[PDB]
């Protein structure tokens, strides 16, 4: 009921970004939503005295035929001052992904009932655009606290904390964590009991997605096991243990590479001698180690690089620094996608960044292996998470790629 | 009187650190003065402008051409930041529709109190013998950094209201100008712009061009639009700039014209900047600019659009990495044409210039209709799903159909996903000599043959291509080749169908002629057998 004031970082402005195109329907949801938001108070209309602006589109949530409004405040977020508190920068609880189940909650309309500092109000405009450039589009303002923005749980963190006081005492065993405008929820619980606690919680938010982190684990590096090898056969195996060598220490091809002598035909079986069998022996040992002082850097970025490996898998690697994996996984989830490339590259994005937002509580950077063009026009209609990551784009084909299927 | 509606004004303020502009008064001819003064003192009758003193230390200067010019360039720079043309294809069928001018548009909107002061301007008295005449503005001043802003932003206040009230009818507003379009009766609609202006003319907006429009170098009919007139001007020796100029004229005409050209006239604009210079053309230019004209002999309309039936776009490849659009809802009638040149690159294929075309005129489309067109494609189905499903970057196409309608974009080459069983092995290498510029390149087999061809003035990226094309041309129709080179890899996985390098063409010929061909890598140096860095090192 109180604003608290926010300012933003040394020799800032606010920020200026140009609205993209959006097609009729989604300009007829947020003018209809934004007309709502008005008469609520929640957004006011600016005169052309306000230069600053934040792009706006439209999406549809999970299991919802409602148009949801979705601000994309990455240059807002990075123009923000960098929030610490009075909490003291709160310790990612790292038990939350150690966690059995961990339950994902919109808690958005929150937010709205808090009133954003009125110097800051005029950072936070957007603008509606209008098809053909007929009209000038139609500008707004955040009177209260506008979702996606960085400063506004940093904000709410107080009155949340008040909110989830008697929950967390109750059943000091559920971890919560909250992370832009969604809150974590951890539980060891049965999914029945989880999602009657979840109902029971929400409704304890009401009167003031379903992940399983414990299925998610890290993978490593295996090695074919054959009776028979082809001269293609251990070619490839020998160029996989030679990229591995990069990540653990002490790989040796050259029993193996010894096979290879001669020209021979691909397609020809060739057996392996003992020195070669103990050399893989030994690989494989090695490779079942974990890797030699991986840490991870609060003050680094994370990054994500993504491969296609076709017939809708994805493999993923976050890492900090080159050839030290923090996380690695594969996506084959299929629903909806089987024909369209880039929904399937939006939704593996949206859950490695999420997996990124329950580990680390950040967001990684992404290396996306599409063309920066056909990204940029497609990804807004496939995107259903109210936070957006940062992401950068490979023309050049990787040759890791077999090497992590 | 009645008390014409108050228009509440634009809070404006200057930059930080800085204060209203002082700048001097230049000498002006009697004449000038004069005129400026009878100038402001019907302004000030008017309340246009106000009389003031020494009290205010700021000053802008001013000429006069009678007509008065304020120079706000100074002030211009010390205002704050304020807050795309409509498409003719865009525009919907209308039965009737009307353009409105509003006069002295700037005037009728008052400044920010407040900001007068910085706006202050001084006429020179004769022989400097006296006190320069002070005046401020009271109004949105010619020339100002905030005047469009504040006008429209105003205009746009004043307009809503009508437009609810008024929704069987439709109101675009550009900058001065309002058009204002309705399916009703002629009788009708003329009462309604009636209605218009009058609700205009109680905020203080006086309102007064009749079909075709000439409108921001279009020309816009009742059942049609086109451009303007094209001026390509005929010299027998050109330069940059010209060179400037008649690009951008055939861009501009090539939104409603379709086949035109651009590429060969713009490879002379590479290593650009100086103003002047001769520059001759090629007879690929010179009949593209020829051909140009051919084009622009005969005039072609544009349509205007209609929400009710399907919006359609279909796109011809060129050729040279040129791509060819229309856009349109039924046969023969374009709403708009268009065209897409390739990016500037070392390899390429037509597959990906179709994509990207593909994502050029779904922007557009997006921009002036809010919606995607259905394509019209010259590539089979199964083209595009070999492509994307064994492409290795993601990759996708809005809903489309085949058109046959050669060149029809293709697949030259499909390297193996697997080995070959009964295809010889070919083991390639190839290296120079980074001093000297010597190099070898060759292979070894599994049934024998051998190869090294000595190459001078060469490098080891050239040298390991140029051993797979050994290998390509010495090779049966089937064919595993082994190399230890990730450049040749990385270029050669890229599929190109053509390159700037004429030795990676080469190996694309090799590769079109072939049946199967198996790409296989190896790590260098490590002793793998038959991978022979030892022939090409002599
Ligand atoms: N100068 C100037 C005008 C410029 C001008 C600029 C713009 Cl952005 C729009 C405009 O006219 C229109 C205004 C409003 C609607 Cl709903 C359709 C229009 O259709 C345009 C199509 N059209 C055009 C002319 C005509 O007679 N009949 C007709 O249907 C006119």
């Amino acid at each position: 009921i109180e604003t608290v004031p926010v300012k933003l970082k040394p020799g800032m402005d606010g920020p200026k970004v140009k609205q993209w195109p959006l097609t009729e329907e989604k300009i007829k949801a947020l003018v209809e939503i934004c007309t709502e938001m008005e008469k609520e108070g929640k957004i006011s209309k600016i005169g052309p005295e306000n230069p600053y602006n934040t792009p706006v589109f439209a999406i549809k949530k999970k299991d919802s035929t409602k148009w949801r409004k979705l601000v994309d405040f990455r240059e807002l977020n990075k123009r923000t001052q960098d929030f610490w508190e009075v909490q003291l920068g709160i310790p990612h609880p790292a038990g939350l992904k150690k966690k059995k189940s961990v339950t994902v909650l919109d808690v958005g309309d929150a937010y709205f009932s808090v009133p954003l500092d009125e110097d800051f109000r005029k950072y936070t405009a957007f603008t509606i655009p209008s098809i053909n450039n007929e009209t000038p589009g139609i500008r707004y303002q955040y009177n209260v606290l506008p979702q996606g923005w960085k400063g506004s749980p940093a904000i709410f963190q107080s009155s949340m904390t008040k909110i989830l006081e008697p929950f967390k005492k109750q059943n000091p065993d559920i971890v919560i964590y909250q992370y832009m405008d969604d809150l974590y929820v951890g539980s060891d619980l049965e999914i029945g009991q989880h999602r009657t606690k979840i109902e029971e919680l929400r409704q304890h938010l009401l009167r003031w997605y379903e992940l399983h982190p414990d299925k998610w684990t890290v993978q490593p590096i295996v090695l074919p096991e054959k009776d028979s090898w082809t001269v293609n056969d251990i070619q490839k195996l020998v160029g996989k243990l030679n990229w591995a060598s990069q990540i653990y220490p002490g790989i040796k091809v050259r029993q193996l590479s010894k096979l290879l002598r001669g020209t021979k035909a691909l397609t020809e079986v060739i057996p392996l001698t003992e020195e070669a069998e103990l050399e893989l022996a030994e690989n494989r040992e090695i490779l079942k180690e974990p890797v030699h002082g991986v840490y991870y850097d609060p003050s680094k970025d994370l990054i994500a690089e993504i491969q296609k490996q076709g017939q809708g898998q994805w493999t993923y690697q976050i890492y900090q620094e080159p050839f030290k994996n923090l996380k690695t996984g594969k996506y084959a989830r299929m629903r909806g996608a089987h024909t369209n490339d880039v929904k399937q590259l939006t939704e593996a994005v949206q859950k490695i960044t999420t997996e990124s937002i329950v580990i680390w509580g950040k967001t990684p950077k992404f290396k996306l292996p599409i063309q920066k063009e056909t990204w940029e026009t497609w990804w807004t209609e496939y995107w259903q998470a109210t936070w957006i990551p940062e992401w950068e784009f490979v023309n050049t084909p990787p040759l890791v790629k077999l090497w992590y299927q | 009187m009645v008390p014409i509606s108050p228009i509440e004004t634009v809070p404006v303020k200057l930059k930080p650190g800085m204060d209203g502009p002082k700048v001097k008064q230049w000498p002006l001819t009697e004449e000038k003065i004069k005129a400026l003064v009878e100038i402001c003192t019907e302004m000030e009758k008017e309340g246009k402008i106000s009389k003031i003193g020494p009290e205010n230390p700021y000053n802008t200067p001013v000429f006069a051409i009678w007509r008065k010019l304020v120079d706000f360039r100074e002030l211009n720079k010390r205002t704050q930041d304020f807050w795309g043309i409509p498409h003719p294809a865009g525009l919907k069928k209308k039965k009737s529709v009307t353009v409105l001018d509003v006069g002295d548009a700037y005037f009728s909107v008052p400044l920010d109190e407040d900001f007068r002061k910085y706006t202050a301007f001084t006429i020179p008295s004769i022989n400097n013998e006296t006190p320069g005449i002070r005046y401020q503005y009271n109004v949105l001043p010619q020339g100002w950094k905030g005047s469009p802003a504040i006008f429209q932003s105003s205009m746009t206040k004043i307009l809503e209201p009508f437009a609810a009230q008024n929704p069987d009818i439709v109101i675009c507003q550009y900058m001065d100008d309002l058009y204002v379009g309705s399916d009703l009766e002629i009788g009708q609609h003329r009462t309604k712009i009636e209605e218009l202006r009058q609700h205009l003319l109680r905020w203080g907006l006086t309102t007064p061009k009749e079909p075709p429009f000439l409108w921001m170098g279009y020309e816009l009919h009742p059942d049609k639009w086109t451009v303007q007139p094209i001026v390509l001007p005929e010299k027998d020796s050109w330069t940059v700039n010209d060179i400037q100029k008649l690009v951008g004229k055939l861009n501009w005409a090539s939104q409603i014209y379709p086949g035109i050209k651009v590429r060969q006239l713009s490879k002379l604009l590479r290593g650009t900047k100086a103003l002047t210079e001769v520059i001759p053309l090629t007879e690929e230019a010179e009949l593209e600019l020829a051909e140009n004209r051919e084009i622009l002999k005969e005039p072609v309309h544009g349509v205007y659009y209609d929400p009710s039936k399907d919006l359609i776009a279909e796109i011809q490849k060129q050729g040279q990495g040129q791509w060819t659009y229309q856009i349109y809802q039924e046969p023969f009638k374009n709403l708009k044409t268009g065209k897409y040149a390739r990016m500037r690159g070392a390899h390429t294929n037509d597959v990906k210039q179709l994509t990207e075309a593909v994502q050029k005129i779904t922007t557009e489309s997006i921009v002036i209709w809010g919606k995607t067109p259905k394509f019209k494609l010259p590539i089979q189905k199964e083209t595009w799903e070999t492509w994307w499903t064994e492409y290795w970057q993601a990759t996708w196409i809005p809903e489309w159909e085949f058109v046959n309608t050669p060149p029809l974009v293709k697949l030259w080459y499909q390297l193996e996903k697997e080995p070959i069983v009964g295809a010889e092995t070919f083991y390639v290498d190839g290296a120079a000599n980074r001093e000297t510029k010597l190099g070898k390149a060759g292979y070894v087999t599994n049934k024998g043959r051998q190869k090294v061809v000595p190459l001078t003035n060469t490098t080891n990226q050239k040298t390991e291509l140029q051993a797979i094309y050994l290998a390509l041309q010495d090779s049966g129709l089937e064919v595993n080749i082994v190399t230890d080179s990730q450049y040749a890899l990385g270029i050669i996985q890229a599929q190109p169908d053509k390159s700037e390098s004429e030795l990676v063409n080469q190996i694309i010929e090799q590769l079109i002629k072939k049946e199967k061909v198996y790409l296989a890598w190896v790590p260098a140096h490590k002793g793998i057998g038959g991978n022979e860095q030892v022939d090409k090192l002599v």
